[PDB]
């Protein structure tokens, strides 16, 4: 599966995922591909905070979905 | 609405303001006060036209757009010497080096 | 009338700072920069900068008071509060990237600069950052911010009765402000002024309904209530981590950003509450480009205004300060054309030469990137 | 109501004294102990500048309409630079 991750100034991440993989994977897969760490990731989807312990396929994300992504505000 | 003003004679600059729809006279009146001279010993002018007594300050040219408080418009000054007007007469400012 | 009349570099490289004025000099806590260390344990900063000689200084590390205790300071944080009541900074909240937020009060003599940790009672409010602060009297009111135990926006007010170190939670009246926070408040009179912030629009939860406010809220300190106030039919747009101020009796706005455009802003905005009206303001001169989460103090009839962060010609921290001058006086302009016009300067008097001095010399706090 | 401010070449300029208390020079001087101002070092085409500046601060303080600024020449700014410090204005 291929999906994105958009924060909301506009920034667009494509990763490869499979729906086993959790919450906690994508953030990880995040850090990878953009150097951010997963505690400073808020991954949103249909207006609901996803959970590290669930996994996509939980959440009924499928292919080609996009997840929001809300980051800490270090420099407010 | 408001004009400013160097009132000007020889070596003698008075800054005061007035409205536009101030009179000439009530200038004169100005002057008076601070010089000791009456109104009809004093001619006013802008630039070498001479300045009426009824005639409001806007009647004459000045306005508030023309006349700001960092950039006065002048009026010249002149008194009746002896039974004559002396020469209107402004003594120029100094120049920097 | 206002102009920005001074602008130097060389200062602390801060973004989400906080500060405050103490007579002339200017002190500045914490703060968030790129590429420098928010996970192992480190001292909070202060630096200072003096309002006259136009130079910053930062004070030597806290040192243990007796063997074997800790030195007594906060740990660096970026994104907390601080006010002055008589000798005493109250710095609360923020946040670090290891320990996350703290709730523990800290007080900071400003003559002595020793920092301690007063014993409070009542209710505490949970740890957050981007928390607004603002005092009456004794009197500190918290209010907004983002939780971090609770995870979600806050709107309550908690006031800290520096007289007994008390804090109660208020149970308001009226209408609350929206849950937010990087919103900023200001005490005129007896009344806080509440504006802006990063909010959600349906609740006190992210949710993908992100929004900016921008209609001003009003809490009666006295009766402890929200008003409700008249329409602005002009009024700045919504945006974040701008700094307020109020001075001469009105709030002023500067810049800030907005997600939702993507925008930094470098404008500044009056609001008079009187007639309860929006005024925006274009001082003379060269401003500070557009940015958010710097911090501004007012000294006399001067704002000084330093630090933020603003997209790179992507981000880029600022060590740079403005001075905005409510009144300049001559020698004030005349000093900006003589440095304008790059005149000799040999000639005049060592008094006119060391102020022009003054404002023309970096200070070295920092070096550039 | 009116103060006299005289120049080193003999210009006189007659103020509000309201608006010449904006130097805090010539404020001391018209509290002096035991009317008019002469200046022995400041030149009329540099005082009657002054006075410009103090007609201006008096009408446009807590202005907050959008107004031209106070213009300064480059062949008068250190002269004008050097009154200011001497008239604290």
């Amino acid at each position: 599966m291929q999906i994105f991750v958009k924060t909301l100034t506009g920034k667009t991440i494509t990763l490869e995922v499979e729906p086993s993989d959790t919450i906690e994977n994508v953030k990880a897969k995040i850090q990878d591909k953009e150097g951010i760490p997963p505690d400073q990731q808020r991954l949103i989807f249909a207006g609901k905070q996803l959970e590290d312990g669930r996994t996509l396929s939980d959440y009924n994300i499928q292919k080609e979905s996009t997840l929001h992504l809300v980051l800490r505000l270090r420099g407010g | 609405m408001d004009v400013f003003l160097m009132i000007r004679r020889h070596k003698t600059t008075i800054f005061t303001d007035a409205k536009e729809s101030s009179t000439v006279f009530e200038l004169k009146r100005i002057v008076e006060g601070i010089l000791k001279r009456p109104p009809d010993e004093q001619r006013l002018y802008k630039d070498d036209q001479l300045l009426d007594d009824g005639k409001t300050l806007g009647e004459c040219g000045f306005t508030s757009q023309t006349a700001r408080p960092q950039a006065p418009a002048t009026v010249g000054l002149a008194f009746r010497a002896d039974d004559t007007f002396e020469a209107l007469c402004i003594e120029p400012f100094s120049s920097p080096p | 009338m206002l102009r920005w009349t001074v602008h130097l570099e060389g200062g602390p490289r801060r973004v989400n700072h906080a500060a405050v004025a103490v007579g002339h000099r200017v002190y500045s806590f914490g703060g968030y920069c790129s590429g420098e260390d928010y996970e192992t344990l480190r001292q909070i900063d202060v630096h200072i900068f003096n309002a006259v000689s136009l130079r910053w200084t930062k004070l030597p590390p806290v040192k243990s008071a007796i063997r074997g205790q800790a030195p007594v300071v906060p740990y660096m944080r970026y994104g907390h509060s601080t006010v002055l009541i008589d000798d005493t900074v109250l710095l609360w909240g923020g946040r670090n990237d290891t320990e996350g937020a703290c709730n523990v009060l800290y007080a900071f003599d400003v003559n002595t600069h020793k920092w301690f940790t007063p014993r409070v009672s009542g209710t505490v409010p949970g740890a957050r950052d981007g928390h607004s602060a603002c005092v009456l009297g004794k009197i500190m009111y918290i209010f907004g911010g983002y939780e971090q135990q609770a995870d979600c926006f806050s709107n309550d007010i908690h006031k800290l009765d520096t007289s007994t170190m008390t804090w109660t939670l208020i149970c308001t009246k009226g209408s609350p402000a929206r849950w937010r926070d990087f919103h900023s408040a200001t005490m005129l009179g007896s009344h806080m002024y509440v504006f802006g912030g990063r909010a959600d629009r349906f609740g006190p939860f992210h949710s993908n309904n992100e929004i900016y406010c921008n209609r001003i809220r009003v809490f009666d300190t006295r009766t402890e209530a929200w008003l409700d106030c008249p329409p602005t039919p002009v009024l700045p747009e919504g945006r974040r981590s701008h700094s307020a101020f109020g001075y001469n009796g009105e709030l002023y706005i500067f810049g800030g950003y907005n997600a939702r455009l993507n925008r930094h802003f470098h404008d500044l905005w009056k609001f008079n509450p009187v007639s309860f009206t929006w005024k925006k303001i274009e001082p003379k001169g060269k401003g500070p480009c557009p940015r958010r989460r710097q911090c501004c103090c007012i000294v006399g009839d001067k704002i000084v205004l330093f630090g933020g962060t603003s997209p790179s010609p992507d981000l880029i921290d600022h060590s740079d300060l403005h001075i905005l001058d409510f009144s300049p006086s001559l020698k004030t302009l005349c000093k900006l054309a003589v440095i304008q016009y790059n005149l000799d300067q040999s000639c005049l008097p060592h008094d006119i030469r060391w102020e022009l001095n003054a404002m023309t010399t970096n200070s070295n706090i920092s070096r550039p990137i | 109501m009116y103060v006299k401010l005289i120049s080193s070449d003999g210009h006189e300029f007659i103020v509000k004294r309201e608006h010449a208390l904006t130097s805090g020079t010539i404020k001391a001087m018209l509290s002096g102990p035991g009317n008019e101002v002469n200046f022995r070092e400041i030149p009329s085409h540099v005082l009657s500048k002054v006075c410009m500046y103090f007609t201006y601060k008096v009408r446009y303080t807590n202005s907050s309409t959008e107004i031209p600024e106070f213009p300064i020449a480059p062949e008068i700014a250190l002269e004008l630079l050097m009154a200011a410090n001497f008239l604290d204005c």
